[PDB]
């Protein structure tokens, strides 16, 4: 997450001091300035598993094509579910299920 | 005879359902140099081609010397063995670029599933 | 190595191309301007036993 300026709504660039040894976020359309809280300036994945239960609504029990089973709900104890596959759709993709609960709504897997 | 195809048609799509739940639970094992989802196409293909070619050679087993049918196809005149197989036994799996059905429409091949 | 297994598959890996971003995960880049010593806490442990 990156943040943005509080007085022009720019990006805040990250900048070092020399002389103070700090890592300071700053708007390079001004001269507004933060002091940075984490040192994680960038962060890389090469193998990545967001977006795979993140493809989630909250009125996907209203859907009528999808299936619905029997399985058993960790939270409430509903015996009433559907269930679906991973919305991320690459190739090394799993092909886990993903069951959601009619009353509480809650993505959990079997496993 | 139709009662041993029948029966042979059940337990191969009983095998399909449990390499089914086996990929659902990750327990299924993964042909080198293939992805999951490759292998489990294959596998499945495999098992409905197999199924096939069982209730076929029941069916061919089965017929007559006076089966006119098998007069034809023992004179190699005109059919063979594949015919016999989806004239009286099964039709089987339909290849479209060598794979099964696609999901043309979101997620399924039809709107009936 | 044409009838034994491990020694085809020593062979096998000698020879299959291997890449750092094959082996790679996760790369990440950090702000720390003290040489000899860091802000992380996990790796503050090893670093240090590293230093000694
Ligand atoms: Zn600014
Ligand atoms: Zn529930």
């Amino acid at each position: 997450s990156f943040r943005f300026c509080l007085e022009c709504n720019n990006m805040l660039y990250p900048k070092e001091d020399k002389e103070n040894q700090r890592l300071l976020y700053s708007c390079r359309n001004c001269d507004y300035t933060e002091l940075a809280e984490d040192p994680k300036v960038y962060r890389h994945e090469l193998i990545t598993n967001i977006g795979e239960t993140a493809g989630i609504v909250d009125d996907i029990g209203q859907d009528p094509t999808l299936p619905r089973s029997d399985k058993e709900c960790p939270e409430c104890h509903s015996r009433d579910c559907v269930f679906f596959q991973s919305q991320q759709r690459r190739k090394d993709t799993n092909m886990t299920l993903f069951y959601v609960c009619l009353n509480c709504k809650k993505t959990f897997r079997d496993e | 005879t139709m009662k041993e195809i029948t029966h042979a048609i059940s337990s191969a799509k009983e095998q399909v359902q449990e390499i089914i739940y086996k990929a659902q639970h990750n327990e299924l094992e993964l042909k080198p140099g293939m992805t999951l989802r490759e292998s489990f196409e294959g596998e499945v293909s495999r098992t409905l081609n197999d199924a096939r070619d069982s209730a076929g050679r029941s069916a061919e087993m089965n017929l007559k010397d006076l089966n006119n049918v098998k007069q034809m196809v023992s004179a190699g005149s005109k059919g063979s063995f594949i015919n016999i197989a989806q004239m009286s036994a099964c039709v089987g799996q339909q290849m479209v670029e060598g794979k099964r059905i696609a999901f043309g429409f979101a997620d399924r091949s039809l709107p009936h599933f | 190595i044409a009838l034994d297994i491990e020694k085809a598959k020593v062979i096998q890996s000698s020879i299959e191309y291997t890449t750092l971003k094959n082996v790679t995960s996760a790369t990440e880049i950090y702000y720390d301007p003290d040489p000899t010593s860091t802000v992380i806490e996990e790796d503050f442990d090893t670093v240090e036993a590293y230093f000694s």
